[PDB]
């Protein structure tokens, strides 16, 4: 590799992803966004399901 | 990134006295060895002198033996040539190079080199 | 010579901004992104202040900034001290060779 | 999977393309599931020579 090249023979660094799906035992996932509490009013809530 | 940049060129007398200076930027400074190559006009590429990594090893040309001096500032990442005695042979252009990218001893990396006369 | 043209000298007064261009050809400043700016004084070794068109490296204050526009890039000082006067080459990486411009010696009064 | 790529084979890494980066370097299924990365990078793996 040369820093003359045409963009077709400079040098890539690449990165694949690739995972299962066969629903095994779940190891990855990252939402978990956690709303302020509110108490004294009826309210529809989600502890954790 | 990884740059090299000469440094200390100018005018001097015969028999005069420079420092040459190159400034190394982008990777461990002192992890690799440090060379002088000068090219002087007419003439082809000539090593001139080589220090190492750490600094306690020096490395000169036969041509520049005694009159010239190569150090190294491992804290401030710089490289030094002292040239004492200045003949009108040493009129060049003056790069410092390393290996950072293939091995110690060799010149991968290169500044644009600096251009010193001795009138 | 084939350098990138920069201005001989500049002059501005402490606390105020001073901007510095540089032309080149389609070689170099128009050619790559490898454009830098060095603060030097002749005797002693260049202190990189800019490199990639408009990064600065560490230790150099956000006063000095640096831009590009076709074969032309510019640096502008801000805040000028006493200290920052010197000698302001610009220089560009193009591969099989490195090159420096002239030159500009700011001098603050 | 990271590894590095001249800059006109890029394309390759792709479910059940030919070319000369997956043909006998490494290829992937035609049914793959994922995601891929890839960014020119020419200043740390591009030396002059």
């Amino acid at each position: 590799f040369r820093p003359t090249y045409g963009v077709g023979h400079q040098p890539y660094r690449v990165v694949v992803l690739s995972f299962e799906l066969l629903h095994a035992p779940a190891t990855v996932c990252g939402p978990k966004k956690s709303t302020n509490l509110v108490k004294n009013k009826c309210v529809n809530f989600n502890f954790n399901g | 990134e990884v740059r090299l940049l000469e440094s200390g060129g100018g005018l001097v007398q015969p028999g005069g006295s420079l420092r040459l200076s190159c400034a190394a930027s982008g990777f461990t400074f002192n992890d690799y060895a440090m060379s002088w190559v000068r090219q002087a006009p007419g003439e082809g590429l000539e090593w001139v002198s080589t220090i190492s990594y750490s600094g306690g090893s020096t490395y000169y040309a036969d041509s520049v033996k005694g009159r010239f001096t190569i150090s190294r500032d491992n804290s401030k990442n710089m490289l030094y040539l002292q040239m004492n005695s200045l003949r009108a042979e040493d009129t060049a252009l003056y790069y410092c190079a390393n290996g950072v990218a293939t091995a110690d001893w060799y010149f991968d990396l290169w500044g644009r080199g600096t251009l010193v006369t001795v009138s | 010579q084939s350098a990138l043209t920069q201005p001989r000298s500049v002059s501005g007064s402490p606390g105020q901004s001073v901007t510095i261009s540089c032309t080149g050809t389609s070689s170099d400043v128009g050619g790559y992104n490898y454009v830098s700016w060095f603060q030097h004084h002749p005797g002693k070794a260049p202190k990189l202040m800019i490199y990639d068109v408009t990064d600065r490296p560490s230790g150099v204050p956000d006063r000095f900034s640096g831009s590009k526009s076709g074969n032309t890039a510019s640096l502008t000082i801000s805040g000028l001290q006493a200290e920052d006067a010197a000698d302001y080459y610009c220089c560009s990486y193009a591969g099989t060779y490195t090159v420096f411009g002239g030159g500009t010696k700011l001098t603050v009064l | 999977d990271s590894f590095v790529i001249r800059g006109n084979e890029v394309s390759q890494i792709a479910p059940g393309q030919t070319g000369n980066i997956a043909d006998y370097n490494y290829k992937l299924p035609d049914d793959f599931t994922g995601c891929v990365i890839a960014w020119n990078s020419n200043k740390l793996d591009s030396k002059v020579g």
